[PDB]
């Protein structure tokens, strides 16, 4: 039992590393997108006054 | 001699003055308007034109309407003659009790006191709320912030701080309602007639509170200046009458939101996430006046709304550097049923130094926070696995923290209609004695829900002894009570026949009402 | 109506609707609103409270009811 | 206080006065560096200086960049912080040690002023709030 939990908890750290890698790619895409979004909001408010 | 309206765009009015423009921050009056419309000069636009924010609605303003300079800023009545009254942003009474008697009328704009007349004295303000006076204790004379998103309990906590601190103390109180619901401003008004804080009629001089109200329906020019109006009433009580004041401000967030609503119409290119470029210095000009000086003392309690439970947002994040005690309320504490939903870790006070509150209050507070922090580092592994590998050192600190978590909950005397419980005032010594019991294992045998919504540790023992009476009192009513009674559970149409059948009118009859409203007036 | 809501919430919070399959609680209370007395709703609507002369009188009338499966 | 100067541009002061206070505190501290002695300058909330400088720049209608900050907000803090040096022996050998203080929000060191000052400075003393409630005080990550 201990030697199949060891092979089960190895297969779930991979699955929690593959999921963490897809989330970090998804987070960096959202991080880049909210910096572009807040900046377009700032330039639009500035171009409406200038 | 006077100016005229040149431009009306929303709440922002441009007034053109032929000769001798009014000063910035000065008050202007539009005559000919349907109501009293007060403008306040925000800037000089540069062609003999000032740009103003309106303290009321600009519906019905006309370009060319005569504007009278008053020669000073907005002046409101201050003194004992405002105790027991509700004021406007511009000092008008909105409680329909006549004109406001005024010792003096004061400009709502002044500078911060000085660096030389600051007070370096720390003494604890005991509130009765045991999560407050244990972990983040308030200072008598300092600025207190109540943070939290929508619906976590900022207004109930600020209501419980009114009747636990202001109901019996030496000086006066000022409630500044800044841009919140009108319904709860009426709830606060009627609660203070019944509590005797506000007395009406000829007993009005024995009042201990002044309400200044600028609630959500008011335009952004109004809600941006109510906090200055209520602070001016508190600054008269501190500077002139030299006495201790309590100043409660519900949502100081709405002061920053109101300035942000007019800001782009004042010609300012916007700052980060949507606020005005002058966000930190508009807020800083307000909070620097709410201080204990060498003349008197203003104990401020400010609710701060955090938008979408985000303490990262610039309007809550700027407020954090202005306070001496930041009670942070959390949704996750509220969703479990612990009320007041105070985050016990995120709440920080400056009275939590050992050379201020002593060592037997500091070590209990740092001990309670250590057990609650450890439990949150184990709750990552309990919610996955389920606390059968947790060492019985870690199992004991889960049971100790879960008792500590419920023992920070307390029934409030003002939440007696949400929770069906009479409220509990807990003294400071009984809070220190109780949590030192739960920390050192003096009460490890008591159940977990015996700590929930009680006063002190003597009422945990009066509740654990109660629940262990009343769970073994379950089986008296199982084998009987279905039948064979003294017939005060009587027959069917016996209970149907005392029903006083109310007459239904079976048509609305409003067109007879609508013609009747025509003949009246 | 509000009187048939509180009777159905009474039938679930006073333990009269366990021993009932969780798939047909939707059909269980359709019996419970229809098989209890149509006069017990009128008393609860007129009083607005479930009185002590009624909370036993309804929970003993929530036993003379036929539920699916049971 | 017999060794300390305090330059205080508080919250009610004008945003030009909070922008210039780290620079005027540095010039007071550069006296000891330039005359062979040693200095310790602490810019407590250098992130509050940049907010005061962003206020002046948006009001002067200078074109805003990320989080509405100016273009020269890196040049703001680098020109200040590069004045903390150890001087050579032919200039007295004096020194100035800077401790800028940057407040993050939710521990985000990818924020725009935080990445600027991390670039300028040599090290960082990261204080994490999760270690602060574990009893580890000073809560140094
Ligand atoms: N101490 C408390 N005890 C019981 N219920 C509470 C307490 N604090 C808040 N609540 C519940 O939370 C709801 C919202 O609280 P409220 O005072 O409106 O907070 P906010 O002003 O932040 O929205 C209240 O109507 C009440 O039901
Ligand atoms: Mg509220």
């Amino acid at each position: 039992e201990h030697a199949s939990r060891m092979s089960a908890m190895e297969n779930s750290t991979k699955s929690a590393g593959e999921m963490l890698g897809k989330l970090t790619l998804d987070y960096n895409r959202k991080r880049q997108a909210t910096i572009t979004t807040e900046l377009i909001e700032i330039i639009a408010g500035a171009s409406a006054l200038m | 001699d006077a100016g005229y309206v040149s431009q009306v765009i929303g709440p922002v009015v441009d007034v053109r003055f032929d000769g001798e423009l009014p000063s910035i921050l000065s008050s202007l009056e539009v005559e000919g308007h349907s109501v009293r419309l007060v403008l306040e000069v925000a800037q000089h636009m540069g062609d003999n034109t000032v740009r103003c924010i309106a303290m009321d609605s600009t519906d019905g303003l006309v370009r060319g309407q005569k504007v009278v300079d008053t020669g000073s800023p907005i002046k409101v009545p201050v003194g004992r003659g405002t105790l027991g009254r509700i004021m406007n942003v511009i000092g008008e009474p909105v409680d329909e009790q006549g004109p406001i008697d005024a010792a003096d009328i004061w400009s709502i704009h002044r500078e911060a006191p000085e660096f030389t007349e600051q007070s370096t004295e720390q003494e604890i303000l005991v509130t009765g709320i045991k999560v407050v006076d244990l972990l983040a204790p308030y200072q008598r004379g300092g600025k207190i912030g109540l943070f939290g998103g929508a619906g976590v309990g900022k207004t109930v906590l600020i209501m419980e701080l009114i009747n636990n601190v202001a109901k019996a103390h030496g000086g006066f109180s000022v409630f500044a309602g800044v841009g919140e619901r009108t319904r709860e401003g009426n709830d606060l008004y009627r609660e203070m007639i019944e509590s005797g804080v506000i007395k009406l009629g000829a007993e009005r001089g024995n009042s201990k509170c002044t309400l200044v109200y600028g609630q959500m329906n008011e335009p952004p020019g109004a809600r941006a200046r109510v906090a200055l109006t209520g602070l001016t009433v508190a600054e008269y009580f501190r500077d002139i009458e030299g006495q201790d004041v309590l100043l409660f401000v519900d949502n100081i967030f709405r002061f920053t939101q109101a300035n942000s609503e007019v800001s782009a119409l004042l010609g300012r290119i916007p700052s980060a996430v949507g606020y005005q470029p002058t966000l930190a210095t508009d807020l800083g000009g307000l909070q620097e006046r709410i201080t204990t000086t060498t003349k008197g003392s203003i104990t401020s309690v400010q609710a701060v709304y955090v938008p979408a439970d985000d303490l990262t947002d610039p309007a809550p994040a700027t407020t954090f550097a202005h306070l001496d005690a930041t009670t942070v309320l959390s949704r996750s504490i509220a969703e479990l049923g612990i009320y007041p939903a105070v985050d016990p870790l995120d709440s920080t006070s400056r009275m939590l130094n050992p050379n201020v509150i002593g060592a037997e209050h500091y070590n209990v507070a740092r001990g309670v926070q250590k057990v609650l922090q450890d439990y949150k580092n184990l709750q990552d592994i309990i919610a996955i696995l389920g606390m059968d590998e947790l060492s019985e050192e870690d199992k004991l600190t889960v049971a100790r923290a879960r008792k500590i978590q419920r023992f920070l909950s307390q029934p409030f005397q003002v939440a007696e209609v949400f929770t069906g419980t009479p409220g509990k005032y807990v003294d400071l010594a009984d809070t220190i004695s109780g949590f030192q019991g739960v920390l050192t294992g003096k009460y490890d045998d008591l159940p977990e829900m015996a700590f929930y919504m009680v006063g002190d540790i003597k009422e945990v023992k009066e509740k654990a002894d109660k629940m262990a009476k009343d769970i073994a009192s379950r089986k008296e009513a199982d084998n009987k009570k279905v039948s064979e009674e003294l017939k005060d559970i009587p027959s069917l149409d016996k209970l149907v026949s005392e029903i006083k059948e109310v007459v239904i009118e079976e048509d609305d009859g409003l067109e007879e009402d609508f013609k009747a409203e025509a003949l009246s007036s | 109506p509000i009187e048939r809501q509180t009777v159905a919430v009474y039938a679930a919070t006073k333990g009269f609707l366990d021993k009932v399959r969780v798939q047909d609680i939707v059909a269980a209370e359709e019996a419970v609103i229809s098989q209890v007395n149509p006069a017990v709703f009128k008393i609860l609507k007129a009083n607005g409270k479930i009185t002590p002369a009624l909370d036993a009188h309804l929970k003993a009338e929530l036993r003379k009811v036929k539920l699916p499966g049971a | 206080m017999r060794y300390t100067i305090m330059v205080s541009a508080t919250a009610s002061d004008a945003a030009p006065l909070q922008f210039l206070a780290p620079y005027s505190g540095c010039a007071m501290a550069e006296y000891f560096r330039d005359t062979g002695k040693h200095g310790l300058i602490i810019y407590d909330d250098l992130s509050k200086q940049s907010v005061a400088y962003r206020q002046m720049s948006l009001l002067l209608r200078r074109p805003p960049g990320r989080e509405a900050f100016p273009g020269d907000v890196f040049y703001l803090h680098s020109r200040l912080l590069e004045r903390a040096a150890k001087l050579s022996k032919e200039l007295g050998g004096g020194s100035l040690t800077a401790f800028p203080v940057i407040e993050t929000q939710a521990g985000d060191v990818s924020a725009y002023i935080a990445t600027n000052v991390i670039s300028i400075t040599d090290g960082q003393i990261f204080l994490e709030t999760e270690l602060f409630y574990k009893g580890i005080r000073p809560a140094l990550n």
